[PDB]
RNA sequence: UUGACCUCAAAUCAGGUAGGACUACGCGCUAAGCGCAGGAAAAGAAAAUAACCAUGAUUCCCUCAGUAACGUGAAGCGGGAAAAGCUCAAAUUUGAAAUCUGGCAACAUUUCUUUUGUUGUCCGAGUUGUAAUUUCAA
RNA sequence: AUUGGAUAUGCCAUAUAAAGCGCUUUCGAAGAGUCGAGUUGUGCAGCUCUAAAUGGGUGGUCAUCUAA
RNA sequence: AGAGCAUAGCUGUUGGGACCCGAAAGAUGGUGAACCAUCUAGUAGCUGGUUC
């Protein structure tokens, strides 16, 4: 099993358009691997989580600045939160 | 302390006392007579089952049985035709010839004709003979009842007994 | 709420008496009925060998006792079970076999009409 | 309410003179009552026991179930059907079975001049399988009657919901 | 016709008869997380998983989402895309609802959220596949209905001892134990080609 | 001997027997006479209101929201896609005749 | 392929008195529905006044039942 | 012969027959009393299935009941309660509308003859079968608890076994 | 003008039956309240388990097992007690409603002049279905 | 003195009958406001909708059952 | 180159009313125009007591 070649070129067919804009297609995916070799503690792989987290709000927030996105949630628009 | 009780108590009139309080009672053997005559009334079953030679149970037994004394495949388990086995003792032996005996008694099982039944099979043998049954079954006007062959050679061969 | 076991003894006896009262019955006969032998159903116990219900419809075809007049002689009828394998077949009916072997039926009065 | 085809069709019953005709028939091939039944069996139960064949019997056959075993049986050459069987349901495939089964149906008025013929109280349904050779034209001509007066007839107003 | 105003991305969420409080709840979030779910009814053949087309196409949906309750015990979840596509199953245990109180998060509801994933996905040309397949899904589409422009959710994906931690940020209160079982190549069927082992 | 003996073992040489079917597995085979009770009955009864829509759906060719409102209607794909074969023999018996 | 688009009525944001539809018995069918033998029993005199002849006969000889001739004259 | 159409009939609940049949039914039904006797069963199929004979000894009873317990185990009770010389042997669906659910009961005579001599209805002489619907022993009492065979379906729990030798 | 059937009534007509009490144990509805039984009740001859060399209604006991599952808390298997299987609906008896309650008249019979039947006859029930046959093991 | 089930035997016995198991160039019916689906309250119940015929249920395409 | 298993006793400890008595409630079902009977041995960090 694990066929290589033909995952690889499942992967490109149904590969998403890299030219959508940043806010259009909300993927913050970078390439500093930012996973703790020890995420078996929680403390560890909390860590890891939040400094991928930041760094991605970061990157969605310039971007969204960037694309005139207001990303700043407005206390009078008023909407069902998903909680 | 009940009420009720209390009123059994504290009148004159006497209990329906009833005295059928038998421990190490064991029940009598109707049923067989030659059970019966050979039965110990105070021995249990299963030693009442062994001495007279019979099997209590055909199948094993869930404990530990009483010791008294210092004692010192498929064509072959489907065709074969095992002969009776041996009576162990002689009331075995005596069930064993009573039933043989009463079976000669009553072993008259085959059946004689009726006025009705003699003359159906003897007009259509007359007409038919006495060998082509098949044909006297397709026959419809003597074959009234509609037997079919089978019938008929039955009705044929318990006539002449 | 506890339950107590102060009537196990008088329990037991009371059971042997069914047995006695069970045979004062039906005395030339057994108390109990014959079983079948069948392997239990799992990978820990197909090893042992245990007494089943009844005798299946092919272990009595093949016996010889149909399976009306197989009751009236105290052997159980199974009609759930079935042999998957020839084993289980030449086993029990083998078995019935060894019990016909031993078995003396009592001849019953049957009625026997005047005419035909 | 608007009554449904299967249900209007039952409004649309035979008429005065084909029926009468059609029970004309039936009476000549009524069954034959117990009171009667019992004296033809000890009469020959009564040859048999001093000393001792017979013909098969004709006699219109009723009952529900009974008679449309016979129209599924392709027996039954003329079913007649009540018009005012409590429960509609009984009766309800009825004439749409005889369609089916190429039978010649009728719907006729009350389950009591349909009960009279059999000597019961009500029958929903009666049926001729077999009628003598003597009447053989009467059934012939009765059959054609019923085709041209009640299945020629109507025929539209069977399919056209009713009230 | 084909479609009127064609929103890229459907998703299709069904529970196979077996489910549970904890695993209906749990589907009851991913619905209302995203706007562009067509929630429906159970799916009564555990057999005929060939089917599942018909549904995707009768209801216009692309994702497909299958919740098997094997056992009643285990919930397996299984992600595909309608026409052809890869269908790729996946394993979810150490279940926490909306009700328990280590929660402290609180989204807004058609909130497009940021899809943040693990590097190791693109180590393995399978991994991409399931990387893949989750950004298209995830991601809600532009033009979606019921969906607010403003963004308040992060959705993190890290692969540890082989074992995906899904968990979205604002903890929003999804939790579970992503963990691939396997993948088939077809729609629901079609010979298996990667064995998570 | 006639006894049974519990525990153990026995010989592990197995030969699998072919069992014949169960009458009790012939349920859920159509017969002749309950196909044609069947019919006789969709025929006389008439259809339900939800039957009318679909079949109606069906004769303006609009299969994709027939089979919705046969799935929402019946509660399953499995019940919608035997109701939609059935109706679309019935259109095209009717039209036969009709 | 899908197009993952939305049906012009996806809830994601007539004759009521027909004449009677002849389908099925516009045609006649030509044989039996039941394929079932025929029993011999329907061929011949029948079991039941048999059985019921013979237990009538039986009162007769018993005298249980008046004969006809006896009850005829009784009548009288 | 005909029953097999009836059953047949009957599994097409919104036809335009059984239709026009249920609402012109209920009319007749709401006119009468809440229980009243039947002549006959309105769905003789059915109730020839759950029991019913059409001999001496048994009786049908119609009841409706408000929509909105089970509805069928509700009509046998009451039904139980107004005959209350009778036994109740089964109940059927038979009718209903936006109101009212409608039931028919099958009930047999214990203290009749014909009952009391037919060895497949004896069973019900006895007075085991006092009230069986009262006690949940009829066909929707015994699906009410639950009472079946597999896994979809209290003094043994709470107690503590303290055996002779422990 | 008559009759047949249908539906609804009446009778201090004949024959029945229900209620209330007990309630330790049973079964329900909702400890308590409410309803209903028996000598036991309930359950019960698989729309049951399993994945095996397969088992075989129900109930109970031991064990499984304080295990699995989600502090709660089983069940399959295994050991035992007891073992018993069946009845209909759905197929025309159709060469014959073969079925049954009741009245009357005899006869027999009794835990019993108190009980319970038999035979004959007449009416009624029933063909909108009472018997026989059949129940998937077929 | 009241009765159990048996045994021996007498008299009756409507057998022109009724069965079991051999075979098949013939047939073989199977329970619906239910199952199922959607949603609420405590599997069950309410309410909306409402089926099928190698079908349906329940387990691991196979096995196993055959509800109302 | 296995030391465990069972039974009994003492000791500790955990849960059962749990060393004894003593606490303002409330619930279900009734009586009289609040009362009564169960739940109830209700709730204990506490009080008083606890035998050669």
């Amino acid at each position: 099993i694990n066929n290589t070649v033909a995952l690889e070129n499942i992967y490109e067919r149904i590969k998403y358009p890299d030219d959508i804009s940043f806010v259009e297609n909300q993927a913050v995916t970078t390439k500093e691997p930012i996973i703790i070799e020890n995420v078996e503690d929680d403390l560890a792989r909390e860590l890891a989580f939040y400094k991928q987290g930041v760094s991605s709000v970061k990157a969605a927030f310039a971007k969204l600045r960037e694309a005139n996105v207001l990303i700043s949630r407005p206390h009078d628009y008023f909407a069902e939160m998903l909680k | 302390a009940n009420p009720r009780q209390r009123n059994k108590q504290r009148s004159g009139k006497p209990r329906l006392t009833r005295r059928n309080a038998n421990k190490k009672a064991k029940a009598k053997i109707y049923g067989n007579f030659v059970i019966q005559q050979n039965w110990d009334k105070h021995a249990t079953l299963r030693q009442n089952y062994a001495r007279l030679g019979l099997l209590a149970t055909p199948n094993y037994v869930t404990g530990g049985v009483e010791k008294l004394y210092p004692d010192p495949t498929l064509d072959d388990v489907l065709d074969k035709e095992i002969s009776i086995a041996p009576a162990k003792t002689e009331v075995v032996r005596q069930l064993e010839e009573e039933a043989v005996k009463k079976a000669a008694r009553q072993s008259n099982k085959m059946l004689p004709l009726s006025a009705f039944e003699h003359a159906y099979i003897q007009r259509l043998i007359n007409k038919y003979g006495t060998e082509d049954f098949e044909s006297m079954a397709k026959d419809v006007k003597l074959n009234s009842k509609l037997f079919n062959g089978s019938k008929l050679k039955n009705l044929y061969i318990r006539m002449k007994a | 709420y506890v339950k107590t076991w102060f009537n196990q003894p008088g329990r037991k006896l009371r059971r042997r008496q069914a047995r006695q009262t069970k045979a004062a019955k039906i005395a030339p006969r057994p108390v109990e009925a014959i079983r079948p032998a069948v392997k239990p159903p799992t990978i820990r116990y197909n090893m042992k060998v245990r007494a089943g219900r009844g005798f299946t419809l092919e272990e009595l075809k093949a016996a010889g006792v149909s399976r009306r007049v197989a009751s009236t002689i105290g052997i159980p009828v199974d009609h759930r079970r079935r042999n998957r394998s020839e084993e289980s077949l030449q086993r029990n009916v083998e078995r019935i076999k060894v019990y016909l072997a031993h078995l003396i039926v009592f001849p019953r009065k049957a009625g026997q009409p005047k005419k035909g | 309410l608007k009554v449904p085809p299967a249900i209007a069709q039952f409004q649309k019953t035979l008429d005065k003179n084909t029926a009468t005709q059609v029970f004309k028939l039936l009476n000549k091939y009524r069954p034959e009552t117990a009171a009667e039944k019992k004296q033809r069996l000890v009469a020959e139960a009564e040859a048999v026991a001093n000393g001792k064949v017979s013909k098969k019997p004709y006699n219109v056959k009723y009952g529900l179930n009974h008679v449309v075993a016979l129209i599924e049986a392709k027996k039954a050459k003329l079913v007649l059907i009540a018009s005012d069987v409590d429960p509609i349901e009984l009766v309800v495939f009825l004439p749409a079975l005889c369609k089916k089964m190429g039978v010649p149906y009728a719907i006729v008025k009350n389950k009591a001049r349909l009960g009279t013929v059999i000597h019961q109280k009500t029958a929903a349904v009666l049926a001729v399988t077999e009628v003598r050779e003597e009447d053989k034209n009467e059934l012939a001509s009765i059959v054609s009657a019923v085709d041209a007066n009640f299945s020629a007839k109507y025929d539209e107003s069977r399919r056209k919901w009713g009230g | 016709s084909a479609g009127f105003v064609p929103i890229k991305q459907k998703v299709l969420v069904l529970s196979s008869r077996g489910v549970t409080y904890r695993q209906r709840h749990l589907l009851n979030d991913l619905v209302s997380m995203m706007p562009h779910s067509k929630k429906d009814s159970k799916l009564d053949s555990k057999d005929r998983l060939y089917q599942l087309n018909e549904l995707a196409e009768l209801y216009n949906c692309n994702n497909i989402f299958f919740f098997e309750s094997r056992r009643r015990e285990d919930l397996y979840l299984h992600i595909a895309r309608a026409p052809n596509g890869p269908t790729v199953k996946f394993h979810v245990e150490n279940l926490h609802t909306m009700d328990e109180l280590n929660m402290t998060g609180n989204a807004l509801k058609g909130s497009r959220p940021i899809l943040s994933f693990d590097k190791t996905f693109d180590t393995a040309p399978h991994l991409k596949v399931v990387k893949e397949l989750l950004q298209q899904t995830f991601g809600i589409p532009k033009g979606a209905r019921r969906s607010k422009p403003f963004i308040d959710r992060v959705c993190t994906l890290t692969i540890a001892d082989g074992k995906i931690w899904f968990r979205n940020y604002e903890e929003i209160g999804p939790r579970f134990v992503m963990t691939i079982i396997n993948i088939l190549e077809g729609s629901f069927g079609g010979p298996v080609i990667y064995k998570n082992d | 001997a006639p006894g049974l003996v519990v525990g153990l073992n026995k010989g592990k040489t197995l030969t699998k027997r072919q069992l014949p079917e169960r009458p009790s597995r012939r349920k859920g085979h159509l017969s002749k006479r309950t196909a044609f009770v069947r019919s006789i009955v969709r025929e006389v009864a008439g259809f339900a209101p939800y039957e009318r829509r679909v079949m109606e759906l069906i004769r303006n060719s609009q299969d994709k929201r027939a089979r919705k409102l046969a799935k929402k209607r019946l509660g399953t794909l499995k019940r919608a896609k035997g109701k939609i074969e059935e109706l679309t023999s019935v259109i095209q018996s009717s039209r036969l005749a009709h | 392929e899908i197009d993952a688009g939305y049906s012009s009525d996806s809830s994601t944001e007539f004759d009521p008195y027909p004449d009677y539809d002849d389908f099925f018995t516009n045609t006649v069918r030509e044989t039996p529905l039941s394929s079932a033998p025929e029993p011999k029993r329907r061929f011949a005199p029948s079991k039941h006044e048999q059985k019921r002849i013979l237990q009538l006969a039986y009162a007769i000889r018993k005298g249980r039942i008046l004969t006809s001739e006896q009850r005829a004259e009784r009548e009288r | 012969g005909a029953y097999k159409y009836l059953e047949e009939l009957a599994k097409k609940k919104q036809s335009d027959v059984n239709l026009f049949l249920s609402r012109v039914r209920a009319w007749e039904y709401r006119q009468m009393n809440v229980i009243h006797r039947a002549s006959r069963p309105s769905r003789p199929d059915k109730a020839r299935r759950l029991g019913y004979k059409a001999k001496q000894g048994y009786v049908i009873y119609r009841i409706r009941v408000r929509r909105g317990r089970s509805a069928r185990c509700t009509a046998e009770e009451r039904v139980g309660r107004y005959c209350s010389n009778l036994r109740v042997l089964n109940s059927y669906w038979v009718n209903q509308d936006a109101t009212y659910k409608f039931f028919e009961v099958i009930l047999v005579d214990p203290s009749h003859k014909a009952i009391r001599r037919d060895p497949r209805i004896n069973w019900i002489v006895n007075p085991v079968h006092k009230h069986r619907e009262s006690r949940g022993l009829t066909s929707i009492g015994k699906k009410s608890r639950g009472i079946g065979k597999g896994h979809r379906f209290w003094l043994r729990h709470n107690t503590l076994s303290l055996r002779r030798y422990r």
